[PDB]
């Protein structure tokens, strides 16, 4: 069913699954005419669907060819995403299929349904956790290869740097969560706690710092303190 | 006029034919039910006065035999049978005409409404619905489940209603997803129309007889049914005209036919709102619209 706080430790299992996050996929400026009407321009965007046992991102780009001489944009974008899992999980070796697929938005339920009728066995679950994944275009990688393109493009990535090689998948997932939650929450103040210090470096290979052991608890730190301290500029506490 | 007597009334009952009902009481000179008119499938149903417990009942067309009532005492209900013996029947019928023992079909002659549900109803179709092959007539009751009900037990006793399920392979053509979700043209015309049904009239007959069991009997899988049947044609882009003046008259009668207090429990109020305001054909019921709008506001 849905999958919430109770069965957290569920993501971390042993039984392959993918998050899948649509909020990027439509992306539009909004902008006055020449005769004073208003008037969309689409920009590239991108399906987010990661395994948050390993890390891997299957970062589909969207290009905004696929909209040209299309109508009801924001409801084609929901049923484009489900026709583009439905084809990585046929793109897939049977056993790294994936036994379930959780929606971040419930609108996404219905799509993805028809699309993987041929898939019985794989569950089709929607989530309460609020989690921040539309603030992957703010890590600069993924935005980078999203605006370069120039046609369709699928991209993979490990979200997770080399992190699994010091921390269990639920403490990457968990940091993950809060460094996107700080990016959408303050995303200039994110970065500049991110890389305020040039000693520590992106790797070519990577898409976060190096840090070390400590210094990820430092981060992690400032990054609850920036989350704090919006909450308390947005409510006047 | 054909006739359905009864041995006895045993037990004291409340006896449905058609949308009529009336009560005989445990012991009174009750020997049937006459001028019942020839041309149309009928249901003689019965609730017992004592357990109210299964409502049950029987699909019959005068035309295709002689059969009466006689309650068995083992399987403590009134039974529906068949007298091939012609001669003996007449006699019978007769001699309880001739002593006034028949209560008679209370039909006014304006009145249409029985045509009007049945228009689209074969006893041949019934009878694939129920299947029990070597009776004329079909017994159903208020507990039967439907084929789609029981694979989600006994398939002998069971409604075998035309399986509609909107998000299943046969509703959705492999690359049409989207068309085919938003649109259920395919799934109503090609898959169901032609496919299946072969015409609109079997199609209603079903749609028709599935509201009158649920209607009789309480039946919840048939009541499931009829708002499927409904919802996949209002669910279509594109439906042939006639299609859609015939639905708009057959469910003018029957919301017209609905016992104003049992409304809370026949009528579906996502499948009703979405049917007349937001589909496809939201527009296209104009009968239906009004009765619905005036008779029943609070469902909308
Ligand atoms: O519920 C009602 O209002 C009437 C019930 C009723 C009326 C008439 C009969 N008759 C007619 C023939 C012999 C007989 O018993 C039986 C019940």
């Amino acid at each position: 069913g849905a999958m919430n706080s109770s069965n957290y430790a569920e993501l971390f299992n042993n039984d392959i699954k993918l998050f899948v996050d649509d909020t990027n996929v439509y992306r539009v400026t909004v902008h006055k005419t020449f005769e004073g009407n208003v008037a969309t321009k689409a920009i590239n965007g991108c399906i987010f669907t990661l395994n948050p046992k390993t890390g891997h991102l299957f970062l589909k780009i969207i290009h905004t060819s696929v909209w040209a001489g299309q109508k009801r944009l924001s409801q084609l974008a929901k049923w484009k995403t489900a026709e583009e899992v439905s084809a990585l999980v046929r793109s897939l070796p049977k056993e790294e299929q994936p036994k379930q697929i959780i929606v971040t938005r419930k609108a996404m339920l219905d799509p993805l349904e028809v699309h993987m009728l041929d898939f019985p066995n794989i569950a089709i679950r929607p989530t309460e956790l609020r989690l921040p994944f539309s603030a992957a275009m703010s890590i600069d990688k993924l935005s980078d290869v999203v605006m370069k393109a120039t046609e369709p493009q699928m991209v993979l990535f490990n979200i997770y740097d080399d992190w699994l090689d010091r921390i269990s998948s639920y403490t990457a997932f968990s940091r993950l969560t809060l460094l996107l939650r700080a990016l959408k929450t303050n995303e200039e103040s994110a970065k500049m706690i991110l890389l305020s210090d040039p000693t520590i470096t992106i790797k070519s290979y990577h898409l976060w710092p190096s840090f070390t052991d400590e210094q990820w608890i430092t981060i992690e730190s400032q990054m609850r303190d920036l989350i704090l301290t919006e909450y308390g500029r947005k409510y006047n506490v | 006029m054909n006739t359905v007597p009864f041995t006895s009334a045993p037990i004291e009952v409340t006896i449905g034919i058609d949308q009529y009902s009336f009560n005989v009481k445990e012991n009174q000179p009750f020997h049937g039910i006459k001028d019942i008119p020839i041309g149309h499938v009928h249901v003689i149903h019965f609730q017992h006065a004592d357990n109210s417990s299964m409502r049950y009942g029987y699909w019959f067309d005068c035309r295709m035999g002689n059969f009466y009532i006689q309650y068995d005492p083992k399987d403590g209900l009134y039974k529906m049978m068949e007298e091939r013996d012609g001669a003996k029947f007449e006699n019978i019928v007769h001699n309880f005409k001739e002593r006034q023992m028949m209560v008679s079909y209370p039909k006014i002659d304006e009145d249409d409404t029985w045509y009007n549900l049945t228009e689209f109803v074969q006893m041949d179709k019934i009878r694939k619905i129920v299947r029990k092959d070597e009776n004329q007539f079909s017994y159903v009751d208020s507990s039967m489940t439907t084929v789609q009900e029981n694979e989600l037990s006994d398939p002998a006793h069971s409604l075998n209603y035309t399986v509609i399920n909107f998000k299943s392979r046969e509703a959705i053509r492999p690359g049409h997803e989207m068309e085919d979700f938003l649109d259920k043209s395919y799934y109503l015309n090609t898959v169901m129309l032609q496919g299946i049904f072969k015409n609109s009239s079997n199609y209603f007959g079903e749609l028709q007889f599935a509201f009158l069991n649920a209607m009789f009997f309480g039946n919840y899988g048939s009541s499931l049914q009829w708002h499927a049947m409904i919802e996949l044609i209002c669910s279509s882009a594109t439906v042939p005209k006639h299609m859609l003046d015939k639905l708009d008259e057959i469910l003018y009668y029957q919301i017209k036919t609905l016992p104003e207090q049992y409304s809370d429990i026949l009528l579906n109020e996502r499948v009703w709102n979405i049917c007349l305001y937001s589909s496809f054909q939201k527009n296209s019921l104009h009968n239906t619209e009004k009765i619905m709008e005036n008779k029943y506001p609070e469902l909308l």
